[PDB]
């Protein structure tokens, strides 16, 4: 089972690898999150002060 | 040897290298200032 | 060496493999994390400076 | 369902889940007794033939029922992991997950059995709470907050003699701060659990990585008490007012986070560490400046970067801490104007070495500075010195650190400058300097040879 | 003979050599 | 035999490879 063994090693470095890439491109993906939600953060925090003002 | 126990014990090469060679320069040149006084 | 030792050996490699990647990419997220709130913060704070 | 994947992968998890499932326990007998009514022994007998294959739900009505009533800490903790086993399998107990998740009271009443009995009991209870707070439709501050406070579970996690336990619960927290809300809680409870946290890092230290024994080393084992404990430091790090806090107080016990980033070749442990001590020394923690001046000075971070920065270990990111946490350290210090460093510090007579006080050319841009009176501020250091040596007395530990480095400090202006030998006559540090050669301390003295040479080469020529 | 060595495993593999 | 041995005990799961 060591020439069965390695082939299986080789085949979890692969695997390690593939995972931490899925992690990165999730990431990058996290940044371009965190500037959509803020896009919308601004035209309801907009609509929040002419609340206020129409209160007013 | 390990790479980080190389790379701690070459700090204390380069470290006792540096005092060494300064404390040899200053006994040297302050022995010839001492046979310039002696002549 | 023997058969039973290499099998040993196998399972262990493997899930060292397996374990250290899964923290690893659970790290990379986690920091995916904490920069989708530091840059969400800072972002945000210009646009409501420009609003106010 | 099949909630959160978390405590599946862990082998101090599993070993804990080995010692329950092990040992057998019949509930219709407990039942018979009078210790729980029938339906409940049934409903746990028919729940442990579904964890195997199969046909619910509702089943989980009686075990909720079952746990508070009874106070007997065998039928509750065999049912407890049984629980436990169902919620994050996805084989089975995926309808399990859903009744708790709808309902808040299942929650509550889970709960409640949580600090009763036997140890390990209770680690279950603590475990299959956190399961449902984690996920996305329960959450309550409240039972983590109580169950910190709270003695039982509390007690086990102090205790590092027993790695498993210890391990269980720090990751349950640590889980629970991966969530925003959590951070915010577990920041009262800060002072408990914190020194026990600093403390398996530093035994961590001491113990060796070239045997695979039972204690931490870089076993399965310690590679996951190492990660779960830096982790969740790291997790309350990312708001930044704690950071700032956690440095000032906690400053000796943090330092050491250096040390395991050499000894430990393991980028999970390395990687961590770096992250840790860079979002402290980050500009975006307010009173930045003051945490990289306490590390700079008394811990000596910088030097201890430089030599990391070397040894790159395979790891994109660790790579990018390292460089970045190298930029900042370094070029805070040096960008500060350097007749005002060396001026503050003669104020208070508090002088230490610093990166530039080692540097030639921060005196050559200071010679001039100096210059009111021939030199005066250079005699102000010169009187300084003296007047340490002879009044407070010499030998004494404070006392030793000033000496040292003014002796280093004049030396490099009198090398630079000939015309400071008069000031040193006038003074009368000429004397002093005569004195420090015979005095015990090895730094001192070495520092007192170079200053008597450096008088003398320009005396005679 | 021919070996490969990764990167990994590099320094471990020639400082088995050497004492080999 | 030496060599198969060395990178198997310690992890690193990326075997050589020793051709003649």
């Amino acid at each position: 089972s060591q020439k069965n063994g390695i082939a299986t090693l080789l085949q979890a470095e692969k695997e390690a690898h593939e995972i931490v890439s899925k992690a990165r491109k999730y990431r990058q993906d996290k940044l371009k999150q965190a500037k959509t939600d803020a896009a919308k953060e601004i035209d309801s925090y907009k609509i929040q002060k002419d609340k206020e003002l129409k209160e007013f | 040897l390990s790479l980080e126990n190389v790379n701690d014990m070459v700090k204390e090469i380069t470290d006792c290298e540096s005092r060494a060679r300064q404390l040899d320069e200053s006994l040297d040149s302050l022995r010839s200032k001492l046979n310039d006084l002696l002549e | 060496l023997t058969p039973n030792q290499v099998n040993d050996e196998l399972n262990k490699m493997q899930a060292f493999i397996r374990k250290e990647a899964e923290e690893k990419a659970k790290e990379i997220q986690l920091k995916a994390d904490q920069e989708y709130e530091i840059e969400k913060t800072n972002i945000v704070r210009n646009e409501t400076n420009n609003i106010d | 369902m099949g909630a959160t994947k978390i405590l599946m992968d862990s082998t101090h998890f599993n070993e804990i889940r080995s010692i329950i499932r092990s040992r057998s326990v019949a509930w219709d007998a407990l039942a018979r007794s009078e210790e729980l009514s029938e339906i409940d022994a049934s409903t746990a007998k028919a729940l442990e033939s579904i964890l195997v294959k199969k046909n619910n739900g509702k089943t989980l009505i009686p075990l909720i029922h079952l746990l508070s009533t009874s106070d007997n800490e065998d039928c509750k903790k065999s049912v407890q992991n049984l629980i436990a086993e169902l919620l994050s399998s996805d084989k089975y107990g995926d309808d399990t997950v859903k009744f708790f998740q709808e309902d808040p009271k299942q929650l509550e009443q889970l709960f409640d059995v949580s600090l009763k009995g036997d140890f390990q009991t209770v680690l279950i209870s603590g475990f299959n709470v956190v399961s449902l707070l984690v996920q996305n439709g329960l959450h309550n501050v409240k039972l983590v907050e109580k169950l910190l406070k709270n003695n039982n579970l509390i007690n086990i996690l102090q205790n590092i003699e027993q790695m498993d336990t210890c391990y269980v619960c720090i990751r349950l927290l640590q889980e629970l701060a991966v969530i925003p809300e959590y951070r915010d809680v577990i920041w009262l409870h800060e002072k408990k659990f914190m020194p026990t946290l600093f403390k398996i890092l530093q035994r961590a230290t001491d113990s060796q990585l070239a045997t695979r024994i039972v204690a931490t080393n870089s076993n399965h084992l310690g590679i996951q008490l190492q990660y779960h404990s830096l982790l969740l430091i790291w997790l309350l790090t990312f708001n930044p007012v704690f950071a700032n806090e956690l440095v000032q107080k906690y400053l000796s016990d943090f330092l050491d986070l250096l040390k395991l980033v050499k000894i430990t070749i393991k980028e999970k442990v390395s990687r961590l560490c770096i992250s840790i001590i860079l979002q402290c020394c980050s500009t975006r923690v307010k009173q930045h400046k003051k945490v990289i001046k306490q590390l700079l000075l008394l811990g000596n971070a910088l030097p201890t970067v430089q030599s990391l920065s070397e040894r790159k270990y395979s790891d994109e990111e660790l790579r990018q801490d390292i460089s970045n946490l190298k930029e900042i350290l370094e070029n805070e210090y040096q960008e500060l104007t350097s007749f005002d460093e060396y001026v503050a510090e003669l104020d208070s007579k508090l002088l230490c070495w610093s990166p530039p006080h080692v540097d030639n050319g921060f005196w050559s841009d200071n010679i001039d500075e100096f210059k009111k009176d021939n030199y005066k501020i250079f005699r102000q250091l010169i009187e300084l010195l003296q007047a340490k040596v002879r009044n407070g007395d010499v030998n004494a530990k404070q006392e030793k650190i000033i000496i040292q480095v003014a002796l280093n400090d004049i030396t490099h202006v009198v090398e630079l400058l000939p015309e400071s030998i008069d000031v040193l006559d006038k003074t009368g540090g000429k004397a002093d300097i005569m004195e420090l050669l015979n005095h015990s301390d090895s730094r001192v003295k070495y520092e007192a040879l170079k200053a008597t040479q450096a008088i003398i080469g320009y005396t005679f020529k | 003979v021919q070996l490969y060595i990764p990167l990994e495993v590099i320094r471990e593999v020639t400082f088995l050599l050497g004492k080999m | 035999d030496s060599l198969k041995d060395y990178i198997e005990t310690l992890g690193s799961e990326y075997s050589t490879v020793f051709n003649v």
